[PDB]
């Protein structure tokens, strides 16, 4: 719980949350995803004005698609829709982008703003996904993902101090 | 030993391939489109700089083949195939960019009119080549070139969608998203090639008479042939108009210019020795040409050209052939030079090495060795 | 049909059966009476609209006087709004669609993620749009209106129905 400790927001789906340290996110969010089994992740990041929701059912022999899973040093961004994404650590997801179903990422996983992933969007590690579809556009590299992910925590834990709430 | 390169110069596409590779690998639009690009950067971009050039060149080679295979080109060699008319300049620069910055084994020139013949492998042949902007019909008797007999009419696909463009851009009876008739100017060029490509069928003589008719002074042109819209604007119009394109294709309207033009001009540098071979050497070939259903318009205007007074002398009765392909679409240059590069080894003596390239810098072309 | 407490309705909306509305689903059907249909499921975060007010200002003779509706099998998803979409059987409104005012949807309607719809454009049945490309009449016969795109809505309709009994249970 090294998030802004403060009086943000509220969600559910208490099914297999986790409240880590130095992951945070903003206001305007909310999280509704307990379609299927969970897998947060420490250090990440995200924007205001965003919702995440698993796979499907799962419950029956019929499991879900890949729901979800996060990671390290991640950084998720405002309006994307994270829906069925299992990715990994130092994930970079954009502005107005959005999971499709079945997305089972690996680590990096550099979400292009504006992009949506299409039915079974597995991408790989280190790569950089993009357009309406899910389409690794290219790569990024894993030492600038991680120093830039800190920089950027400390830079945003600098501002973080503002709406006293 | 190893596989060998195998690309050709074309201003639409220039397709890669190894030695012997017994099927299509993979297409890619000739020009280069690249990050925070508004318009991507063409190859026909002549007396324009070398620097820029050679470094998209340098880049598209690279993901060319790292995308196409992610093979390490500084192991085998490099079958280039030719498109006369360009400047050697350009050529050597693409030569430049090769050796002196990726430094391949060896590379050689070649002419995608042997490939065609490769296809048959037989000696004397007519070269029915239709490119992507102009046309060719340079013969090739006993698998050798016929130097004069040479010409080209720059209206070929890019100069088809020019034609596309003014046509309806004069008449937009497509709807609002209520007709918007030439409301706004650019085009969605993907679209209306999209438009096009997917509907090329040929249309009957008959019916480009009657197209004649409508220039001055229109027998029912629908159930017209023209391919779906988008962008909350589609249309069933007069697909005719792609008709319309093959008649101007063929113009002898105080022009006199068509294909059967240029073999009529091979004929003029055709000795006695040419004549009944090439009779019998109806080669069908063409590269942008893709043409369905041209059989009858094309044949159509041959026989019906053979009848002109001033070329009965020169032609007499001459029957044809149909020396049909058994390659595809425009493979034919690719996969002939591809199985043309198989087993010569022995040519690769013949493909220039970078080695000797250091200590020289030029291929030389016909100028003084 | 689950009248969740949550599920914020607005106006006359003489509903059908089996329209499952989730929590937090924003609607209104004041201006215009919105009749539900049979088999369906109201998500989250969706936007049922009636009537478009003089903000937009129709100054083109506003005596309406029509309702909307609805139809069986037509479970709209998260973020899509819903702008007077007179739907049909099995038209399932995927994520984040950006509903049109007149869209006459008819069945085997996917409606695709950031498909703004077409006003004024009748949308004919067996046509699946593509997401980056708007209006693509793609899947002419594979979006098949009955037996293939329905036959696949009543497929998902079945963890939809799983759903029903769960969220009627767990409320
Ligand atoms: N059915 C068809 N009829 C006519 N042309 C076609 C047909 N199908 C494809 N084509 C065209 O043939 C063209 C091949 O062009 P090409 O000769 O490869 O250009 P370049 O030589 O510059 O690469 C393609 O651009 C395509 O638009």
């Amino acid at each position: 719980s090294g998030n802004k400790v403060s009086r943000q927001s509220v969600l559910c789906g208490s099914q297999n949350i986790v409240l880590n340290g130095k992951t945070i996110v903003m206001n305007d969010c909310i999280i509704r995803g307990d379609l299927a089994n969970v897998r947060v992740g420490r250090h990440c990041v995200v924007k205001s004005r965003s919702v995440i929701r698993p796979p499907f059912k799962k419950f029956s022999k019929g499991v879900a698609f890949f729901p979800l899973h996060i990671g390290d040093h991640v950084f998720i961004e405002e309006d994307c829709v994270v829906n069925a994404a299992q990715i990994g650590s130092y994930v970079h997801v954009g502005k107005n982008c959005v999971i499709g179903r079945r997305c089972v990422l690996k680590d990096c996983c550099k979400i292009l703003d504006n992009t949506v992933l299409p039915p079974e969007t597995v991408v790989p590690p280190f790569t950089v996904f993009s357009g309406c579809p899910g389409l690794f556009s290219g790569e990024l590299p894993e030492c600038t993902q991680e120093l830039m992910i800190d920089v950027t925590k400390s830079y945003y834990q600098k501002f973080l101090p503002l709406t006293q709430v | 030993e190893k596989t060998a390169v195998v690309i050709d110069l074309g201003e639409a596409f220039t397709k890669c391939g190894f030695a012997g590779e017994t099927g299509p690998r993979c297409i890619i639009p000739s020009v280069i489109k690249k990050a925070g690009m508004p318009k991507p950067i063409k190859v026909v971009q002549y007396n324009i700089n070398t620097e820029e050039l050679y470094s998209y060149l340098k880049e598209f080679i690279h993901i060319l083949y790292f995308r196409h295979l992610l093979v390490n080109p500084r192991d085998r060699r490099v079958v280039v195939i030719e498109s006369v008319l360009c400047p050697s300049h350009f050529r050597e620069t693409l030569t430049r960019v090769l050796f002196k910055y990726f430094e391949v084994p060896s590379v050689l020139l070649a002419p995608s009119h042997l490939m065609a013949l490769l296809t048959l492998g037989i000696n004397s042949a007519m070269v029915l080549d239709c490119g992507y902007r102009e046309s060719l019909v340079l013969p090739i008797y006993e698998g050798i070139p016929v130097l004069n007999c040479w010409g080209a009419l720059p209206l070929g696909g890019k100069a088809l969608h020019k034609e596309l463009e003014t046509q309806l851009l004069e008449q937009c009876t497509v709807d609002t998203g209520q007709s918007l008739p030439s409301v706004m100017g650019s085009i969605p060029e993907g679209v209306l090639e999209d438009i096009k490509v997917r509907t090329c069928f040929v249309s009957d003589l008959t019916r480009g008479l009657k197209i004649q008719a409508a220039k001055f002074n229109r027998p029912s042109p629908p159930p017209n042939v023209d391919y779906p819209l988008d962008g909350e604007k589609i249309l069933h119009v007069l697909g005719s108009i792609r008709d319309s394109v093959v008649e101007i294709l063929f113009e002898q309207d105080n022009e006199e210019k068509s294909v059967a033009t240029l073999i009529l001009d091979s004929l003029m540098q055709c000795p006695i020795d040419t004549r009944k071979q090439l009779a019998e050497n109806l080669v069908i070939i063409g590269g942008t040409s893709m043409l369905p259903g041209f059989l009858h318009r094309l044949l159509a205007e041959i026989r019906y050209l053979v009848e002109k007074p001033k070329y009965k002398k020169t032609l007499g009765t001459k029957t044809f052939r149909i020396h049909t392909p058994p390659a595809k679409a425009n493979c034919v240059a690719w996969l002939g030079g591809a199985i043309f590069g198989a087993l010569q080894d022995i040519l690769g003596s013949r493909s220039v090495s970078k080695e000797y390239y250091n200590q020289t810098g030029r291929i030389p072309d016909w100028c003084s060795l | 049909a689950v009248v969740c407490v949550e599920s914020e309705i607005r106006g006359d909306v003489t509903i059908g059966p089996r329209t499952v509305i989730h929590p937090k689903a924003r609607i209104i059907a004041e201006a215009g009476p919105i009749v539900i249909g049979e088999g369906n499921l109201i998500e989250e975060q969706a936007l049922i609209i009636n009537a478009h007010p003089d903000n937009i200002t129709p100054d083109a003779e506003d005596s309406e006087p029509k309702p909307m509706i609805i139809g069986t099998n037509n479970v709209f998803e998260v973020g899509c709004y819903s702008q007077a979409m007179k739907m049909g059987d099995n038209n399932v409104i995927e994520s984040k669609a950006y509903v049109g005012r007149n869209v006459i949807l008819t069945s085997g309607c996917i409606i695709g993620a950031c498909c703004n719809l077409n006003t004024f454009e009748v949308i004919p049945e067996n046509t699946v749009i593509y997401g980056a490309d708007c209006l693509r009449r793609v899947q002419t016969e594979r979006p098949q209106p009955q037996t293939l795109q329905l036959d696949f809505l009543m497929k998902i309709l079945p963890n939809y129905h799983h759903l029903k009994k769960t969220m009627k249970g767990s409320s």
